[PDB]
């Protein structure tokens, strides 16, 4: 059931085929420098956002 | 309740296990990696086709209302993300639209808002999986995503319905 | 000196006269609503972003 | 780590510094667009000078592009501390202090690096004169041109270190 909890399943999708790599982020083993990182957390309320689409919302962007 | 890290032969596995596996992850990646400029773009599709939305007493009128709306378009973009890239849709039913028409029907969250909201993500995200993203284009080799983009747009109908 | 660690002054603003207050974030005394917050950080390195300024740079956007 | 300075404490400086609320409104337009900013103005420096991303140019491979973000950011919030502050002592010692010789060592194109800082000069401006183009500031109308002159001349101080 939803719980009301605000979490959602967080996806990040990584390709680091040119070789570089952060100190700390080797996290899984592998040769080919894909990785996908999937944890749950909580989604926040962001009020410099809201703000910025109250007053931004009648304007087109991105060709769209 | 702890990350999961997908490489190596695992993910080798899952990637056969999914149809068109590399290009189901360009196609994660793409959602994940623009999900702020679509969730804004959607829910201010959402309000200028309909500026009553944010008139006093509107749906998102004042930054705590318009905040909980941008929230929730996330968390229901993030579900249609993790459904594209497992390929099933059970975890966005069971988890996130599983009681939430209800839970919408009682706090006064209109459903034509939110209809159109959800349009326009799957839009927005099919525009980008196609390359029809007109101020940014995806950083992939050139081909077909169609069917990719058919079956997320699936999963965004089964937010639509459910609501 | 420039100290070649990245750091750099992470300035928040903040205007909360609407009234909405977050549980966990009366950091200072007072209640007009406003506040700044500073704290030095180390500016990370951002590859996806690294990733479409290559792609995309040649497009003109928001009406530059 | 973090200091908060509100109520009394920031009462005071509203005071020390001129126009203070006008003040807290231009620095909340640099930090809330500094990626956008960030990123029109990095891109702006290579359409205009493309051979910087060929092979061996000076933002070629994701590692070297991530770096100049990264830097064209601590500039930016250097230079957002320096309008809070109403001095440019901190943006001066700490990050100009050393910054053109580190520069010459990695080389780091001066020619590109003037054209990056011009383009957040005019976008941060046009921000705050209300000639930006895709959104507007969330502030009561009125004439900034002061305040967008002080910035201007914080963006000059870096480019004139670094030319
Ligand atoms: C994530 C931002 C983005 C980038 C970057 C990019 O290159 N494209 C982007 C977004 C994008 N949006 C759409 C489609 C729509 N956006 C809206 C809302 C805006 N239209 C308005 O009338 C309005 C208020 C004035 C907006 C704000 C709408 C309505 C659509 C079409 C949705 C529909 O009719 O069902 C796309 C899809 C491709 C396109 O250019 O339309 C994309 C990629
Ligand atoms: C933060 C993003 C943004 C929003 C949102 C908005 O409404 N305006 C925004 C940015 C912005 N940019 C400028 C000015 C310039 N941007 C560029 C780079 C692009 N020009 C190109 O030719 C190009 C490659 C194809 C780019 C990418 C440049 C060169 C400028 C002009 C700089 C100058 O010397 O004048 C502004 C300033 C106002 C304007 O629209 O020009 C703003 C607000
Ligand atoms: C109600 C839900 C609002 C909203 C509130 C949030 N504020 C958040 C962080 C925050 N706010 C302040 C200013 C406040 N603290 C003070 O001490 C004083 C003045 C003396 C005031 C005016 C601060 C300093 C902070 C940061 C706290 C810290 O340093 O850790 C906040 C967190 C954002 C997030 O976690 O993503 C929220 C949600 N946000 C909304 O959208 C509605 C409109
Ligand atoms: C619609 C989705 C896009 C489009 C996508 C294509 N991608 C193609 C090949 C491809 N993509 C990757 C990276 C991907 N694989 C991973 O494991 C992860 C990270 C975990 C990533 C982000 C790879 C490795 C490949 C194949 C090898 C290569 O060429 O480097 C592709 C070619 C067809 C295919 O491989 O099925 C396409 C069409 N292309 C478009 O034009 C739209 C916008
Ligand atoms: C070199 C400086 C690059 C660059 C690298 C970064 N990667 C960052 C986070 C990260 N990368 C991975 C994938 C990697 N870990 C693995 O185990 C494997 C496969 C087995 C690979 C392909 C992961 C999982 C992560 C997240 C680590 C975590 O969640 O704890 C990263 C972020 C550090 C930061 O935020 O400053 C960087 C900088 N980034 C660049 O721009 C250049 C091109
Ligand atoms: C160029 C900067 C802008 C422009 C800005 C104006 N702001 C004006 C008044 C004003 N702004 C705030 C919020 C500000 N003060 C704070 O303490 C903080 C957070 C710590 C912030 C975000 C307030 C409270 C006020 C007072 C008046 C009111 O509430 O209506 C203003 C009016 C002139 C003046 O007060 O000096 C202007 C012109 N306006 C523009 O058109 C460009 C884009
Ligand atoms: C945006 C397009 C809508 C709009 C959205 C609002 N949602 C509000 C409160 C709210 N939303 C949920 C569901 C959310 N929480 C979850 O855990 C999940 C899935 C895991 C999701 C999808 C809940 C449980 C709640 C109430 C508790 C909370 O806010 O944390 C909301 C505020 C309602 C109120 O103040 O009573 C809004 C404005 N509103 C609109 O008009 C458009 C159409
Ligand atoms: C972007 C507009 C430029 C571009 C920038 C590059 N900078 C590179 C490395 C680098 N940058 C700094 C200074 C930075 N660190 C700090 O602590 C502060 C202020 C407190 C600043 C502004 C340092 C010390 C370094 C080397 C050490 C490090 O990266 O942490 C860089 C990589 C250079 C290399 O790998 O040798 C680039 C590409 N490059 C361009 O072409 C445009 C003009």
């Amino acid at each position: 059931a939803m719980k009301k909890d605000s979490k959602a399943p967080c996806v990040e999708v990584f390709d680091e085929r040119d070789g570089c790599k952060a100190a700390g982020t080797q996290k899984a083993s592998g040769d080919d420098g894909f990785c996908v990182k999937v944890s749950m957390k909580a989604i926040g309320f962001n009020a410099a956002e809201a703000a910025s689409v109250t007053k931004n919302y009648g304007i087109k962007r991105f060709g769209a | 309740g702890k990350a999961a890290y997908v490489g190596g032969a695992d993910l080798q596995a899952l990637k056969k296990f999914v149809s068109e596996g590399n290009k189901r992850m360009d196609s994660v990646n793409a959602i994940v990696s623009n999900a702020s400029c679509i969730v804004s773009d959607s829910v201010s599709g959402m309000v200028c086709e309909n500026p009553s939305l944010i008139a006093p007493n509107g749906g998102v009128y004042t930054n705590r209302k318009m905040a909980a709306c941008l929230r929730d378009a996330e968390i229901i973009l993030r579900y249609v993300s993790y459904s594209l890239l497992s390929g099933d849709s059970s975890v966005l039913e069971d988890r996130c639209l599983n009681g939430l028409k209800e839970t919408y029907a009682s706090l006064g969250v209109p459903a034509a808002g939110n209809a159109r909201t959800i349009s326009i993500m799957k839009a927005t995200v099919i525009g980008f999986i196609t390359n029809n993203s007109q101020q940014k284009k995806l950083s992939t080799p050139a081909g077909d995503c169609s069917a990719l983009a058919s079956e997320v747009g699936g999963y965004f109908d089964k937010v639509s319905s459910a609501l």
